[PDB]
């Protein structure tokens, strides 16, 4: 399963990326990471424009709008 | 061999889709299923040179109003859509896509296609327009609109009758090119 959503990043251009339900998070947020020259991916988490948790992933519907925040 | 990043935009169910298929491949889709957003990649051959045409497809419904807009930096030219059987959609274009596109990137070329032509005369079509008051759009409309938005070219097709709807592409790379 494929979901369509789009990362913004502030001051950079939003990364429109169709993310494997099958890959973790954790690849993911790597790899839109890199998108914006962005070391220690692993701070860093997607919320809603509340959080993308693995748990909840599912849920996300196609065309939403999440953001690459730094992490608590 | 240069890149050239076109975003088409229009109103809802005014034809974007269809529009990408009949140039991709020709085809005509069953059902009419709303675009999120989508990638079509070309290579098109225009005055005897070559470019890699980007198509970005978008969305045309009020839900992915802002989600559209997240595509639009760097765009190099806009094909803007109102369907010639959709008044409403011809005067979105004036009134919300032109603003709209004009605003988040000045200065790129607007090209203006009126989609759905063969539903001009359509007995269906002129009927229930009747209903409301309206006919089809002209082609005297189209061009009044192309100028007072300052598009580089107004364009009629029909994916459906796959009429036009090379040219206006070529046009597109012709706009930037
Ligand atoms: N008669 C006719 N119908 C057409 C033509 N092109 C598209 N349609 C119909 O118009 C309806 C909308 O088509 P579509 O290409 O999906 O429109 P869209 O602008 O991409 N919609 P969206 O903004 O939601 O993505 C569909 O039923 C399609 O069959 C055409 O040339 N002629
Ligand atoms: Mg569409």
């Amino acid at each position: 399963d494929i979901v369509k959503v789009a990362i913004e990043w502030p001051g950079a251009n939003a990364q429109l990326l169709e993310i494997d339900q099958k890959r973790p998070l954790a690849s993911i947020i790597k790899e839109v990471c890199d998108g914006w020259s962005l070391p220690n991916p692993e701070y860093y988490t997607l919320r809603y424009a509340l959080y993308v948790t693995e748990q909840t992933r599912n849920d996300i519907k196609n065309g939403t709008i999440l953001q690459l925040a730094v992490s608590a | 061999m240069q890149s050239i990043k076109c975003v088409v935009v229009g109103d809802g169910a005014v034809g974007k889709t269809c529009l990408l298929i009949c140039y991709t491949t020709n085809a005509f889709p069953k059902e009419y299923i709303p675009t999120v957003f989508d990638n079509y990649s070309a290579q098109s051959a225009v005055d005897g040179r070559t470019v890699n045409l980007n198509l970005w497809d978008t969305a045309g419904q009020e839900e992915y109003d802002r989600l559209r807009t997240l595509s639009y930096p760097q765009t190099n030219v806009f094909v803007i859509c109102f369907s010639i059987a959709s008044p409403p959609s011809y005067e979105n274009v004036r009134h919300k896509w032109h603003p709209e596109v004009c605003h988040h990137c000045p200065d790129v070329p607007i090209l203006l296609v009126g989609t759905k032509k063969d539903l001009r005369a359509q007995p269906d079509t002129l009927r229930r327009l009747k209903e409301q008051g309206q006919a089809p759009i002209t082609p005297q409309q189209g061009q009044a609109l192309a100028k007072q938005i300052h598009a580089v070219r107004y364009l009629e097709c029909s994916a459906l009758q796959q009429d036009g709807v090379k040219e206006v592409f070529a046009e597109a790379v012709r706009a930037v090119l």
